[PDB]
């Protein structure tokens, strides 16, 4: 048993803080010197972890005022086995960082902070980056907004504060640059991610990708969305309530081939009709604005549906930006083209080690067994949890259950305690401010919209008297910190308002209230037409609604509809399982494919001569040149051999170097070896030539150049495969099973096309 | 808007008849241009028999729209202001040592095509020239076409000189003085100097029997 | 595909000098290399050149009875002659060929002073 | 490796009785079953009669309780001393024995009991 | 009534996990023309039955 | 006559199938003697060997 | 061969291969082990025939087993063609079961696992029973019905052991595991069939004309098992831009043969009932008409089969494929044949499909059951063979189901790069 270790690690600890406690600064500073010297004659990391946590704990007891408790001590020995800290919410998990990411950037190759959004990264990076830099460290604070020099300073440093995002573009665009020097990464050595659940579970249900812009079209968004805007929600379209799918019925395809002047919409000549025809219905119907985008200055900007703020660079994908942006009377943009793909998984399992902390692992062990080989380790919490977990008033309408939230932060805000209703959209926030607009209740809103006044709205709102309605931004990893005399009130009251997509999230909106052994109190008003029973709860119980009367003052005091609830919940989170369990497999396909297109393309980088790696594409490409031409079957003579001296004076050997009395009744090696070497002294006299050092220049142009387009070929048609790949099911094969194979073709020949791009284009010019 | 309606790939028909020298000549053809990537690609046949004067001296009077433009130089075309109302050029071509060409074109989109209709009357020639005695090498250069507008007539005037390659080995130098109307009225747009960047290919098909032009040619402009 | 031209000095006006350039990815056989100059501030003007390799080659009047184009197809290279040039003739001489495009030397700078 | 002379076939008047001697020639007798079976034509021979090593005998209801078995160990013989004759009895007879569970069982030659 | 051939084709299914009762009943050629053995080494596991939007950050 | 032309559509039908080629055709039908004839053989041997040793232990 | 040298060379494919290889030995191990109290005596002395080992004999002219063994894994094929049945709008929580996901799924294999137990329980006892009537009563010893339920619950433990080795098999092993195992019963009933051919021997070269159909009909069944109708799909969900090619394009595969060979279950199924219910109504003048006319290796019965067989392919192809579920998930995810609008038109489109094929597949199958007939009356054969039958279609499937799953774990080393 590993926690019985990590017992007797922290009392070691603990002894010798007894033995660091009275050292001046800098003998304390001079740690970090001594430890680093000490790690470059002969030790380990494991064998100064209990003088470099000691180390730690009197350096943040210097500067912080917080002397890390022996479960923090714990959850950081968990944390530098690569293992996974479940340390509760609230209970420190961020001086429980501190401790192996000191340890652990000692070595000098650099240590990754993963948070999940900008003002964990920011709050962190500037609290734990007093204590680094106080013991001689440097920090780097890797944000969206920073330029390349200032993102390659960061990365530099010794610990780099970052958001989950940040670091899979970085990582995807570094493998985008023409030379070394533009990289910003250093090699990946060490991510502690905090909020790992968030992270590797919740938010690795979706791939990282890098566009670039192509050609703009703007007619057909136009001319689809003034169609949609007149098509009558019942007779031409169904949307599905539970997968958001909007379908034109048969009133409505007979509408669209009218409008259009087309005959048949499902033709192959109208497959780009139908296609903005179809976005324009996902844009009207399935996408409702302030729940899912908003507008701001004239652009629709994503709200993240994880973290609950804005994504300003990122689009929807497959027209659909576009589609809002005509639904919505703006400038439509350009197109978009995926040049680059990574997920987290694929992402975060290149990174040599790996840690995590959460306060919400338990749940999800099996699944951070299976792909990552991490343990989760649950630490104790020092302070019983004295937060009161009530459960869940139901309600029949949503008027009904707003009323009573309504009526709730009334009644506490007349006593003085602080409340935080936690929504999740950014409309049914403004809804309730409004609601307690009338009733004269003065509050804050944190919605994806109000990200400005954060930072301050988290130092007032565990006040006496301050209410805070906020959506998913707080519920993750704010800490509010309770003012005087709200203690005794018993203080922050959380008021959620809707379940979640999993166990994990609403226990997260409770860990804002419990903090540490303070008192809380967490109330949950569900309803029974909540976005979650409406999608996911079984069509048994969503029928005695009428059942239990129509007033709404009282909540349903039945046990059918908790089970209903609870039953809806595990359906969302069984969807989600599984949906991440099939993004895995066919992204480990792609995970092989572009680690060996990466690597390669990589070392054509650092490459001071690329003479022999040109010349084996061409030798490759000029045996498949022979072997198209001279077949093993029709051996004497039929073998077409002006078609392949044409095909080498067109691709290798300039238009007349080549005669058929060369190559007349030769074998296929020894032709080949005398075209390889015309073509290897034409190159010579290239390299003579052209230059040295020019020459290297112009070729390495060339085959990055033809190493991109392919590959970003290579992702569409990886693309499309993977949607049809289901339908491949249907013929009692395994659909993986022929991804797979129809993948390793559609990837060998695209080296052959890269090859053969490069050869002509370096022989031919 | 107007040709930014025409991003995808436009139908172009060429329609030529002229006279050199009482000498008659008739050339049609059929291709395919696209902006975006802003290149032609055009299959032309001579369907009146043989050529008085030679493709390479045609090739300047054979549909100037279809640019390729970078996002800076969006604001400063002309030839997306009077599409697709229509257009109309005419040019004074002077050959150095031998006459005149004075070429008479409207380029308009007709229906929705694009048809350059051509009449072409070559004056001032004698025919013991190069010109008339097809010295010709079958090629074209590449060019910068320099690019004004003027305000009394409210239209483009471009000026440009071109380089044949003549088989003996040497150069026929033609400048050309270019005169670009409008043929709708509605926003005019008038920049300043720029230039056109072009560079072509002159080819055959070796499954074709008669004696046809192919050309295949891309344009970029620059400057502003 | 890449003109490139050497075999340029500072040359009196009594010292003839040849000048070569040097083409990569096609051969001189079969296609006519000319030899153009431009002097700074003048535009680029057309001074020597042949077609078709060795039965004709033209010249400008500037230069007519006294420069010469030559090649070597062995040697893939066509050379000039800055024979009996004068201080008018100061310019950056360029190779130019049209096989399919039209490719540029990057100019040989030659001042008579 | 044992054979069987099984002797003792006699024509009987069907209501009578009759005794077959199923001689054996090596005396182990450890043996997992010894017993008889018929075969007649009209085949699909039924198993008569059989004796395990703890002497459970066993029979079909077709001739059970007319029929009995004897095996006496060092002596190598087998009994089947039939009783109560009838004219469907009438069948070519086969001794047999099987050494082991797992064994094969080896067979005897015929021995006409015709009863008419 | 899809139902009612589909429960009918299940009792002839478990007719044939149960059926191995009748072979020396009224044959008395034991296994001359019985079909069980041939159905128990006959046949193969039947195959089972076959039955958001995506962003992307711009450079 | 509605069957003869549902033959028609029948044997029309048959020439969309995507057959198999006569070189996979080929490697398919020796996959598959080489798979039964190597099974016969290895459980004929394993038969032989575990009789052998069950003659063994009794 | 050169590719089972480049299998035994990757040491994961290999490691598999050995492993597969050491379950079937222990399969062979487990069916060379008798039952309780049978007495295997009578057992080996009810044949017509010579077999190889004690407890197999040649009964009915099928090779018949009495081990541990001695059911196979023949309750679990039971079990799920009963349960996919059941979900098919008749029980109405196996619908939602199959309605949830992966873990509803999981649910349906819990009740599958546990109907297996149940079943193999009943088929055991009505084994036992129907093996001591064949024997005379003398097959099993002390027959009480705790020797009964003895003999009944370890037939059923040897049938979870098996499919416990199938798990294990599909694990860590080659491919399938149940498939494996039924591959094994067949081919491992191979060599005491060839040693009967061989112990009965113009005769020559009449078992040479008989090699020779049998590749003839190896190959024709890989010819319509390996067969595809390609629909062509096309989704208006992505731009599709920059020159898509068409040749990994997306489609919807349907086979000739979609049934498979269950048609063959529900046929024989109802070739067996009326001699069972006849058979406990006592010898009679219909109940023997009854037994002479569903006997398939006449010609009346033979006819009966053959039209079991087509028909019951027709129902369990539109089981199977059910058009108009495909119908509604191509609209829901948005997918469409290029031309046929998406609701009802594309059900009636490949409903017509379905159609053809299933005649070609119905009649293919029927032929591939009613072949062993044919070589047995026409090539002088020994009844024992059963030459030809379904069993051939078991297993050229699992043998080309298999390569294809050792050849797409080979690929995955076989990364090139431009560089290399
Ligand atoms: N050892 C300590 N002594 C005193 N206060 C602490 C100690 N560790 C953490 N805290 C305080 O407890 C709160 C826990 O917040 P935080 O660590 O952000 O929670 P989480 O573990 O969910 O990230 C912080 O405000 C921090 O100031
Ligand atoms: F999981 Be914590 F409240 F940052
Ligand atoms: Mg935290």
């Amino acid at each position: 048993r590993t926690l019985n270790r990590y017992e007797k690690i922290a009392n070691d600890i603990d002894a010798i803080r007894g033995d660091y406690e009275n050292l001046s600064d800098d003998a304390l500073k001079h740690k970090t010197i001594e430890f680093k010297e000490r790690l470059e004659k002969g030790a380990t990391t494991d064998d100064l972890l209990v003088e470099a946590f000691a180390v730690v704990r009197e350096a943040s007891r210097r500067v912080t005022g917080m002397f890390p408790f022996k479960v923090q001590l714990m959850g950081g020995v968990a944390l530098h086995d690569g293992n996974i800290a479940e340390m509760k919410t609230g209970e420190g998990k961020t001086l429980t960082s501190t401790l192996p990411v000191y340890l652990n950037a000692l070595t000098g190759k650099g240590v990754h902070v993963v948070t999940v959004n900008e003002y964990l990264a920011s709050r962190d990076a500037e609290q734990m980056g007093k204590i680094f830099e106080f013991l001689g460290l440097t920090v780097g604070l890797n944000l969206n907004s920073m330029s390349k020099d200032e993102k390659r300073e960061a990365y530099a440093a010794d610990i780099t504060y970052s958001t989950n995002n940040e670091l899979g573009f970085d990582y995807l665009r570094d493998n985008m640059v023409l030379y070394k020097e533009q990289m910003v990464q250093r090699p990946l050595h060490f991510a502690v991610i905090d909020e790992v659940d968030s992270i590797l579970i919740d938010e690795a249900r979706t791939p990282l990708i890098i566009s670039g812009q192509a050609a703009k079209s703007t007619k057909l968004y136009v001319q689809a969305n003034a169609f949609v805007r007149t098509l009558k929600a019942e007779k031409d379209y169904t949307y599905d309530i539970k997968t958001k799918a909007v379908q034109l019925t048969e009133e409505g395809m007979t509408k669209a081939e009218k409008a259009f002047g087309i005959d048949n919409l499902f033709d192959v000549k109208h497959v780009a009709l139908n296609h903005h025809i179809n976005q324009a219905l996902k844009a009207h119907v399935a996408m409702q604005k302030d729940v899912d985008y908003v507008v701001e200055d004239g652009q629709v900007v994503i709200v993240d549906s994880f973290t609950g703020r804005l994504m300003k660079g990122r689009r929807y994908s497959e027209g659909l930006h576009q589609a809002i942006e005509a639904k919505e009377g703006l400038e439509i943009q350009n197109e978009s083209m995926t040049l680059a793909t990574i997920t987290f998984q694929n992402y975060f399992r290149m990174y040599e080690k790996l840690a995590g902390m959460t306060g919400t692992a338990k749940t999800e062990e099996e699944e951070f067994r299976n792909i990552y080989n991490m343990q989760v380790v649950t630490i104790p919490t020092n302070r019983p949890v004295v937060r009161d977990d009530r459960p869940d008033l139901i309600y029949r309408t949503m008027e009904g259950k707003f009323k009573a939230v309504a009526e709730d932060v009334a009644q506490r805000y007349m006593t003085g305690q602080p409340v935080l209703v936690g929504t999740v959209a950014v409309e049914t926030s403004e809804l309730i401010s409004k609601l307690l607009k009338n009733k004269g209740i003065p509050h804050q809103v944190l919605n994806a919209k109000n990200h400005e006044r954060e930072a301050q709205i988290i130092e007032e709102a565990g006040q006496k008297g301050a209410v805070t309605i906020a959506t998913n931004m707080a519920g993750r990893g704010t800490d509010i910190k309770l003012g005087e005399g709200v203690k005794e009130l018993g203080g922050l009251a959380v008021v959620g308002t809707e379940r979640h997509e999993s166990r994990r999230i609403d226990n997260q909106l409770r860990g804002r209230s419990g903090r540490q052994g303070d008192p809380g109190i967490t109330q949950f008003y569900l309803s029974m037409e909540d976005e979650l029973m409406r999608r996911f709860g079984a069509e048994r119980t969503m029928a005695m609604l009428d059942r239990f009367g129509m007033d709404d003052s009282t909540p349903i005091q039945s046990k059918m509809v908790s089970r209903a609830v609870e039953s809806s919940q595990k359906r969302v989170e069984g969807n989600n399982f599984d949906s991440r369990k099939q993004l895995l497999q066919y992204d480990d396909v792609l995970r092989q494919q572009r680690e060996v297109i990466y690597k390669q393309r990589f070392e054509v980088i650092d490459s001071e001569n690329l003479r022999e790696i040109v010349e084996n594409m061409i030798k490759s490409s000029l045996e498949r040149a022979i072997a198209a031409y001279t077949p093993r079957e029709e051996l004497p003579e039929e073998w077409k051999l002006d078609g392949l001296v044409d095909l080498i004076n067109t691709t290798y050997l300039d238009e007349g170097a080549l005669e058929k009395s060369d190559i007349f009744g030769k074998e296929p090696d020894e032709m080949l070896e005398l075209i390889m070497d015309r073509i290897i002294t034409k190159y010579n006299e290239k390299e003579e030539q052209f230059g040295k050092e020019q020459m290297r220049e112009f070729e390495k142009v060339i085959v990055l150049r033809a190493v991109d387009s392919k590959w970003m070929d290579h992702i569409d048609a990886m693309d499309q495969l993977r949607q049809g790949i289901h339908l491949r099911a249907y013929a009692q094969t395994n659909p993986l099973r022929e991804y797979q194979m129809e993948g390793f073709a559609m990837f060998e020949h695209m080296i052959e096309s890269i090859e053969d791009e490069v050869a002509k284009f370096v022989m031919k010019a | 808007k107007g040709e930014e309606l025409f991003t995808g790939v436009v139908p172009i028909l060429v329609e030529l008849d002229g006279d050199v020298n009482g000498h008659k000549f008739s050339v049609s053809g059929e291709g395919e241009g696209d902006a975006t990537y802003g290149k032609l690609t055009l299959k032309f046949i001579c369907t009146t028999g043989k050529l008085p004067v030679p493709w390479p001296t045609l090739v300047t009077t054979f549909v100037q729209c279809f640019s390729r433009y970078p996002d800076h130089m969006k604001r400063h075309d002309f030839f997306k202001s009077a599409m697709p109302e229509g257009y109309v050029q005419e040019r004074t071509i002077s050959f150095k040592d031998d006459g005149n060409y004075k070429t008479r074109a409207e380029v308009k989109f007709e229906g929705d095509t694009l048809v350059n209709r051509i009449e072409l009357k070559g004056i001032d020639f004698k025919e013991d020239g190069n010109i008339l005695g097809h010295k010709l090498e079958y090629n074209y250069n590449s060019h910068n076409v320099y690019i004004t507008a003027d305000k009394q007539k409210n239209g483009i005037k471009a000026n440009f000189k071109i380089r044949h390659n003549i088989e003996d080995g040497s150069v026929q130098l033609a400048d050309h003085y270019q005169q670009n109307t409008p043929i709708g009225d509605g926003p005019v747009l008038l920049p300043d100097n720029h230039y056109l960047s072009t560079q072509s290919a002159l080819s055959k098909d070796p499954n074709e029997k008669r004696d046809h032009m192919v050309l295949l040619e891309f344009v970029t402009a620059a400057g502003i | 595909v890449a003109l490139v031209e050497s075999g340029g000095a500072l040359v009196q006006p009594g010292g003839s000098l040849r000048l070569s350039c040097a083409a990569s990815g096609f051969p001189v056989n079969r296609y006519s290399m000319r030899w153009y100059r431009q002097a700074p501030g003048k535009e680029r003007e057309w001074v020597a050149g042949m077609s078709s390799a060795g039965d004709r080659s033209s010249y400008e009047d500037s230069v007519k009875g006294r420069f010469t184009i030559s090649r070597d197809d062995a040697r893939n290279t066509v050379y000039l002659q800055m024979n009996s040039l004068k201080p008018e003739d100061t310019a950056v001489y360029y190779c130019n060929v049209n096989v399919g495009f039209e490719y540029w030397g990057q100019g040989t700078q030659v001042t008579v002073s | 490796q044992v054979q069987l002379v099984e002797t003792g076939g006699g024509l009987v008047q069907p209501g009578g009785s009759l005794r077959l001697s199923c001689g054996a020639s090596g005396s182990i007798f450890n043996m997992y079953a010894m017993g008889w079976y018929r075969q007649a034509p009209g085949k699909r021979r039924e198993v008569v009669a059989r004796i395990a090593t703890d002497d459970s005998t066993m029979y079909p209801d077709s001739v059970k309780g007319r029929f009995t078995i004897s095996r006496d160990n060092a002596k190598n013989t087998v009994y089947l001393q039939m009783n109560s004759l009838k004219p469907e009895d009438t069948a070519v007879y086969y001794c047999y024995y099987q050494r082991t569970v797992m064994s094969q069982p080896y067979w005897g030659q015929g021995t006409q009991v015709t009863v008419s | 009534a899809k139902k009612t051939i589909l429960f009918l084709l299940t009792v002839l299914t478990t007719v044939l996990v149960s059926g191995w009762v009748v072979l020396g009943a009224q044959y008395e050629d034991g296994c001359s023309g019985v079909v069980i053995l041939k159905t128990l080494h006959m046949f193969e596991v039947p195959f089972l039955l076959v039955g958001d939007s995506p962003h992307s950050y711009h450079s | 006559q509605r069957v003869t032309n549902f033959f028609k559509e029948v044997v029309r039908e048959l020439k969309k199938v995507s057959w198999p080629n006569r070189k996979e055709l080929v490697n398919y039908t020796a996959v598959v003697l080489a798979t039964v004839a190597f099974f016969t053989v290895f459980f004929a041997v394993i038969d032989l060997g575990i009789s052998q040793l069950i003659r063994l232990v009794f | 061969f050169r590719t089972i040298s480049n299998f035994m060379r990757v040491s994961d494919i290999r490691n598999k291969i050995i492993f597969t290889l050491l379950m079937l030995i222990v399969f062979r191990i487990g069916t060379f082990i008798p039952v309780p109290s049978v007495n295997t005596d009578v057992l080996k002395l009810q044949d017509q025939l010579n077999a190889f080992g004690v407890l197999n004999i040649f009964c009915g002219g099928a090779l018949q087993n009495f081990s541990i063994f001695a059911m196979g894994v023949m309750p679990y094929i039971t079990a799920s063609i009963i349960v996919q049945l059941l979900q098919m709008d008749v029980v109405p929580k196996f619908a939602e079961w199959s309605k949830q996901g992966e873990m509803g799924r999981r649910k349906l294999a819990q009740f599958t696992r546990y109907f297996t137990i149940v079943l193999g329980f009943i088929q055991a006892l009505g084994m036992s029973y129907g093996f001591n009537n064949l024997a005379g009563g003398m097959l099993i010893q002390n027959p009480g019905i705790g020797t009964y339920l003895l003999i009944a619950v370890v037939l059923t433990a040897g049938t979870a052991f098996l499919m416990w080795l199938g798990e294990q098999i599909t694990a860590k092993g080659v491919g399938n595991g149940i498939s494996i195992i039924i591959f094994a019963g067949i081919v491992s009933g191979i060599p005491t069939i060839l040693n009967q051919i061989y112990a009965q021997t113009l005769n020559i070269v009449r078992l040479l004309l008989v090699a020779l159909a049998v590749v003839a009909v190896i190959v024709g069944v890989i010819y319509i098992q390996q067969a595809f109708r390609k629909i062509p799909i096309q989704y208006a969900k992505r731009l599709e831009g920059r020159n898509p090619v068409g040749g990994h394009s997306t489609h919807l595969p349907l086979k000739v043969n979609p049934a498979g060979v269950i048609p063959v279950i529900f046929a024989v199924s109802f070739l067996i009932a009326p001699p069972t219910i006849a058979s406990f109504f006592g010898t009679n003048d219909v109940t023997l008409w009854i037994r002479r006319t569903f006997d398939y290796t006449h010609p009346v019965g033979m006819t009966i089969y053959v039209v079991l067989i087509i028909a019951f392919t027709y129902f369990y192809a539109f089981v199977q494929v059910n058009p108009e579920q495909m119908a509604d998930n191509l609209k829901k995810q948005g997918g469409y044949i290029p031309g046929i609008r998406p609701g009802k038109n594309t059900q009636e489109y490949v409903t017509r499909i379905l159609y053809r094929l299933t005649l070609v597949g119905s009649l293919f199958l029927a032929f591939i059951a009613v072949l062993p007939v044919f070589f047995v009356n026409f090539a002088n054969l020994p009844p024992s063979a059963q030459i030809g039958g379904t069993s051939l279609l078991i297993v050229v499937g699992v043998a080309l189901e298999t390569m294809k799953q050792l050849e797409s774990q080979l690929v995955k080393r076989h990364y090139r790069g431009f560089i290399k």
